[PDB]
RNA sequence: GGAUUGUUGAUUUUGUGGGUGGUGGUGCAUGUGAUGCCCGUUCUGGCGCGCGCUACACUGACGGAGCCAGCGAGAAACUCCGUCGUGCUGGGGAU
């Protein structure tokens, strides 16, 4: 089916459907949070031509980063349901390891599989931010609560590279992008009012019905008058 | 720090008026329109449809065309300064009828149907719209002095006056004035039926130029002037 | 906030008029504060609502015909909220199905070899089967 | 809640140019 | 800083607020300046208030009222040939001549 | 001819050719 | 000198009335009126709204009556709607009355000719693209595009160039019938313009522009 | 062992795919041209010349109150207090 489409009969129940997910789930578990992030590559595809904007990859997102790290005290805006999710300190983040998540190994759920599901899910996050949020006016906005989590991410692992570029990535958008105050109300303006004018196709200098006698009786009172006279 | 305006809907500027002078304007009087009626059903006597019939009224064919006041109709009213709501146009019959014409009027863009509302707006003296809320085509009392803007200055088209730029002109022309231009619709005649009442004569290009054509010279220029747009 | 008028490039203006317009888009700064408390000093009078502007591009059609209302002129003087305030997600989905007009089903003319990644063109890398 | 001001947003909601060459309808 | 107190649509009516209570009720179709008088009376709606500043169930109360006039006990006053002319007279013309 | 209808489509040209927001006719109504 | 199709080099003024209605239609073939021949088109099965060759007649008189034109700067195309091309001579002086206007096209699409004892009227073959000038712009009014000063945009581009400009003689109809050849849409106007305004707004910017006067 | 015809005999009927513009014109080159260019049948009906009066409101409309004449033998306009309000409106009263 074609996703590209503001409205479709199959794609757009799907992604309601879909985008409840990435924000009713609890996202309390590994097998959880991964089934969030092969949500999330869907969602991704489905708008890989309209680019439209999902608000609840926002919210994924936000906790999924933060539930690695737990908290540190600074983001209390942020709603975690899990606290024992946090990745231990000991991880090398320089070993090249998979992120791809094979969907059988969902069913089968330790330390390895908690890494390469953060960095499915943070590849992830570098294309949104590429792609998506960059076009978007708000993008700073979007992008703030983003940014501070991932500067835990590289000050806690100074070694893990990804937060590093895509923190690089996301100052060099920020600075290009000019955040000047939107303008929408500028509005063409309109003409005079517009009327057509009423005539008749061919100008006369039970209607006709009353005419015709109202002309011949007066040719008649005149001519019984003459006669009579 | 100005305060916004509360409303920025749209509104259509008024609809200029007669009885309103006090408006800076631009008032275009096509003189000399060869307007007639006569019986064959009353049709508008015209160059090439009724050659025959103005022999027997005596008056020259050359002089019977009002296809020329219908384009400058056209081009007038489909101007953008009317969409603005900044012009009016007056008709000089060359019998002597003075007609008022509404800026929110739509004469018809084919010919033989503007035929049909000249000789429906000669007779009942007036013409209203098809939803009957304002009387578009009325016919005035002379002189057309009277109509015009207590403050307003007086020009005409001249082949033999010397050349200017309209934009110029109306820049260094006064504010709470006006401005009216009388244009020969008469194809060919001498540059005086507006004499009595204009002060100066002024010439728009060293070509001669069209009635159509010059009037709609004069109003781009203005609208440059006055930034219409 | 929705529009600053001052922000507003206008065909008839002058090349010194484009000159200080430049320098003002250069030096303006959002000063909205997010951590003060006190609603009257947050100083969001002096902001925008570019927030509003990303909704427009929002996923589901009818959300972002709502935001575009900004864009707009203010016709309406009041929307009846209770008409908004129960909504959920089921709601939504229910709405979708029982949809007064009834579209064609369409379909991608692009092709994918595989649908999931391995571990010629894949519609979902990063996943696998 | 919502009922009590369902009714009271009833009598507040309220129910319910040619361009160019466009010329004017024949008939 | 918290005090809570231009249009209205009633029976389907577009009333402008600016108008007094009676007489913006007096533009809706059979509602004349003393109907509308004694349904503001009946409401217990002092008559001087502008259409806007009546509360909900003020409107709710006068809507009562009108589409239950009889169950307040409102006052019950307040709830072909021109051608056979043409043709006789046609006969009579003729016979003349 | 199908690369100018999928952009047609994403703009909101809805095929019954409708736009989106007749879709929007009392949908929060109820 | 009378500007031609074959002088290339010259900066010119090409008007180009795209998707004109000029239709002949034998009962004697007579030239299609949206109002005289409403039965006739609806048993030829086309829309009698875009049956109106006079919108192109007004169009031609304005642009062919203009001052630039006097001075031998500017040429005038038309792209008939089935998809007939017409090159308008400079020198040709249309009759002023559409009845006479309408006598002469069924003369050119029928004869292919209109010859005076060069041809003043002349039908050619498509595309257009290689009639028009080497360096060329290529330019239509799109009221959807953004309002341009005319007098500002043709002075920003080069001499040896030229512009040109796909005029829409429609009463409606989508602003993509030139999509194909031109480069960019511009507006004129906030507000709409009919066919003839727009390039008597616009042929009055050329004359301003490299004062023509 | 009768798909189908009007008795008939595989000529059709049904379902799915599917090429065709062609008893088509107009000119061009000694009829011809992979020519250029485009794109029916039978009936049934078919006034002119003139008067007088009322309106286009705020000097007005509506609700109360106050009141003043003279002709002639088979009252109003008006004044006082109120409502309304520049909106074809509480003017207009045809259908």
């Amino acid at each position: 089916f074609s996703t590209s489409d503001q409205y479709h009969l199959v794609i757009t129940p799907a992604l309601i459907l879909m985008s409840q997910f990435l924000e009713q789930i609890k996202f309390n578990s590994l097998k959880r949070i991964a089934f969030g992030a092969v949500l999330v590559r869907i969602v991704s595809q489905y708008q890989r031509i309209s680019k439209r904007y999902i608000p609840e990859v926002v919210y994924f997102f936000q906790k999924i980063l933060l539930t690695f790290i737990v908290k540190p005290l600074d983001f209390e805006n942020i709603r975690l349901d899990s606290y024992e999710l946090g990745l231990p300190l000991d991880v090398d983040f320089t070993k090249k390891r998979s992120t791809i998540i094979p969907l059988h190994t969902l069913s089968t759920m330790p330390v390895d599989q908690c890494v390469s599901v953060l960095l499915n899910v943070m590849e992830s996050l570098d294309a949104t931010i590429s792609t998506v949020w960059k076009s978007l006016p708000a993008f700073n906005e979007i992008i703030l609560p983003i940014q501070q989590l991932l500067s835990a991410y590289t000050s806690k692992y100074s070694d893990f590279e990804k937060p590093r570029n895509i923190l690089n990535k996301v100052e060099k958008l920020t600075k290009f992008t000019e955040h000047i105050p939107l303008a929408l109300q500028n509005h063409k303006p309109v003409s005079i009012p517009t009327h057509a004018p009423k005539y008749e196709e061919n100008f006369n200098p039970i209607n006709k019905m009353k005419a015709q006698l109202k002309k011949e009786r007066k040719f008649t009172m005149k001519e019984i008058r003459k006669d009579a006279k | 720090q100005k305060a916004l305006p509360a409303s920025l809907v749209p509104q259509a500027p008024p609809v200029l008026t007669s009885k309103d002078k006090i408006t800076k304007r631009m008032i275009v009087v096509l003189a000399m329109a060869s307007l007639e009626t006569h019986k064959i059903k009353y049709v508008l006597l015209n160059c090439d449809d009724h050659q025959g019939l103005l022999k027997k009224m005596g008056r020259d064919i050359s002089e019977a065309r009002p296809d020329i006041t219908h384009q400058c109709l056209l081009t007038l009213l489909d101007s953008p300064i009317n969409k603005a709501g900044k012009l009016q146009v007056y008709i000089q019959t060359s019998r002597g009828i003075l007609i008022e014409v509404n800026p929110t009027v739509r004469i018809p863009r084919t010919f033989k149907r503007f035929s049909g509302l000249m000789v429906q707006l000669l007779h009942k003296l007036s013409i209203r719209s098809v939803n009957s809320e304002e009387k578009l085509l009325k016919v005035i009392k002379n002189p057309i002095t009277d109509h015009l803007p207590t403050k307003c200055r007086k020009v005409t088209l001249s082949f033999d006056a010397p050349v200017i730029r309209v934009q110029d002109y109306i820049e260094k022309l006064d504010d709470d004035e006006s401005i009216c231009v009388f244009v020969g619709a008469m194809a060919r005649g001498k540059d005086n039926f507006a004499d009595e009442y204009v002060d100066e004569k002024v010439g728009l290009s060293n070509y001669p130029l069209s009635a159509s054509v010059a009037c709609s010279k004069f109003c781009h220029g203005a609208e440059d002037a006055w930034n219409i747009l | 906030m929705l529009h600053n008028p001052a922000f507003i490039s206008n065909p008839f203006q002058t090349p010194d008029q484009v000159a200080n317009l430049k320098t003002l888009k250069e030096n303006y700064v959002d000063p909205f504060d997010v951590h003060e408390s006190d609603p009257e000093l947050t100083h969001a009078l002096d902001s925008s609502l570019w927030e509003l502007a990303s909704l427009m591009e929002h996923y589901h059609p009818n959300v972002a015909t709502l935001a575009k209302i900004f864009a707009q002129p203010f016709k309406k003087l009041s929307y009846n909220m209770e008409d908004f305030l129960d909504w959920n997600y089921d709601s939504l989905l229910n709405a979708e199905s029982s949809r007064k007009l009834k579209t064609l089903p369409t379909l991608e003319f692009e092709a994918f070899t595989n649908v999931f990644d391995n571990e010629g063109n894949v519609y979902l890398p990063g996943v696998a089967w | 809640d919502k009922k009590a001001r369902r009714r009271t947003l009833r009598f507040y909601t309220s129910k319910i140019r040619f361009k160019g060459d466009d010329d004017i309808p024949y008939k | 800083s918290l005090v809570v107190q231009h249009i209205l649509r009633l029976l389907n009516t577009n009333v402008d607020g600016n108008i007094k209570i009676v007489y913006a009720l007096t533009t809706i179709k059979g509602v004349g300046r003393r109907y509308s008088n004694l349904v503001c009376k009946k409401a217990d709606v002092d008559l001087h208030k502008r259409a806007g500043e009546l509360t909900q169930e003020e409107l709710e109360r006068i809507v009562q009222i009108m589409q239950n006039p009889t169950h307040y006990k409102i006052p019950a006053w307040f709830l072909t040939l021109a051608n056979n002319v043409e043709s006789k007279l046609r006969d009579d013309l003729e016979r003349l001549k | 001819e199908l690369e100018q209808q999928r952009l047609d489509r994403m703009n909101g040209m809805i095929e019954l050719e409708r736009g989106v927001e007749d879709l929007d006719d009392g949908f929060w109504e109820n």
